[PDB]
């Protein structure tokens, strides 16, 4: 996270950590949707031309978290993956279409004041609120700039920007199942994800029923928070239907 | 089920710093 | 460096 600042206490319950058990370090972030699942990108966990390959078996996901290197007894909970599923049809050869993957966890986690899931959109909730200018929100222990890394969670607010702006920003092909967000530069104001945030979530708030719902997930960009250039994200509500295909034959 | 609603902030009627820009580009524009 | 669980 590039021009945000630290996250409040609590501000982002379903928040993950995505953790390499050996050498131990930061991989992504993730979301909680539920208590048996996280809510990831693919490219975190396959990228075959960096020889990325994560197996169950290799991560482990800290929930809970605010502080980026301490362990934070009595507050984060820690746990092992069951198993691992990435999207079938991710792009990871061209532009990283479909980069989304699912986590579930081998015991069901408790929630508390600092582990709670978020929502998934809706059609109406989708249709409502992905908008040009509607603003999101990302949060991430990612790399400040393009010291470092920040001390605790930190968290922007960023624009949605419209398709014909987003696709003739970069030289790569936008599919439909991805968006961007951020600032021009005719508006002053900065922010962008980096580096250690993909993976994470771009959360909107529901002004129908106040649940805020993940409307993204970090998935690229071209350096972080140049003028010009724009985030890409994920987007949550097209692939949804592969999301709940996963989940009603694996969540057990 | 209880998905989005935060303990320490919609669960007390507590806002963030900063949920009122989301919301305020929601009615803007 | 990364602070240890347990
Ligand atoms: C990734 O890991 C799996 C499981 O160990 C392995 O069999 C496969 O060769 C690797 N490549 C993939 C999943 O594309
Ligand atoms: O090495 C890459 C990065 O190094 C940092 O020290 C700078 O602040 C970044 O903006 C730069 O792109
Ligand atoms: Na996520
Ligand atoms: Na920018």
């Amino acid at each position: 996270i590039v021009e945000g600042s630290d996250a409040e206490i609590g501000m982002s319950p379903w928040q993950v950590m995505l953790f390499r058990k050996s050498p131990q370090e930061l991989l992504c972030g993730a979301s909680l949707i539920s208590d048996r699942w996280v809510l990831t990108a693919a490219h975190c966990l396959l990228y075959p031309p960096w020889d990325k390959n994560f197996t169950e078996n290799d991560l482990l996901v800290r929930i809970g978290k605010h502080s980026r290197t301490r362990y934070e007894r009595n507050i984060e909970k820690i746990s092992m993956l069951e198993k691992i599923y990435i999207h079938p049809r991710y792009n990871w050869r061209e532009n990283l279409d479909r980069d989304i993957a699912l986590m579930k966890l081998k015991k069901p986690v408790a929630f508390s004041d600092y582990i709670h899931p978020v929502c998934l959109p809706d059609r109406e909730t989708a249709a409502s609120l992905l908008q040009a200018g509607y603003k999101g929100r990302v949060t991430g222990w990612g790399n400040l700039k393009e010291k470092g890394q920040p001390s605790v969670l930190q968290v922007v607010n960023l624009p949605i920007v419209e398709r014909p702006v987003c696709k003739d920003s970069t030289r790569i092909r936008i599919t439909d199942n991805m968006f961007c967000a951020g600032y021009k530069p005719d508006e002053g104001k900065r922010g962008d994800a980096c580096e250690g945030d993909s993976g994470g979530p771009f959360v909107m708030k529901s002004p129908f029923n106040n649940r805020w719902y993940q409307m993204g997930i970090v998935s690229w960009g071209e350096g972080c928070d140049r003028d010009g250039k724009y985030g890409f994200y994920t987007h949550v509500f097209r692939l949804k239907k592969w999301i709940q295909k996963v989940i009603d034959q694996f969540g057990e | 089920a209880d998905c989005g609603l935060r303990p320490l902030f919609e669960k007390k009627s507590l806002e963030d710093k900063t949920e009122r820009e989301l919301l305020e580009s929601y009615i803007d524009g | 460096i990364f602070e240890p669980p347990e």
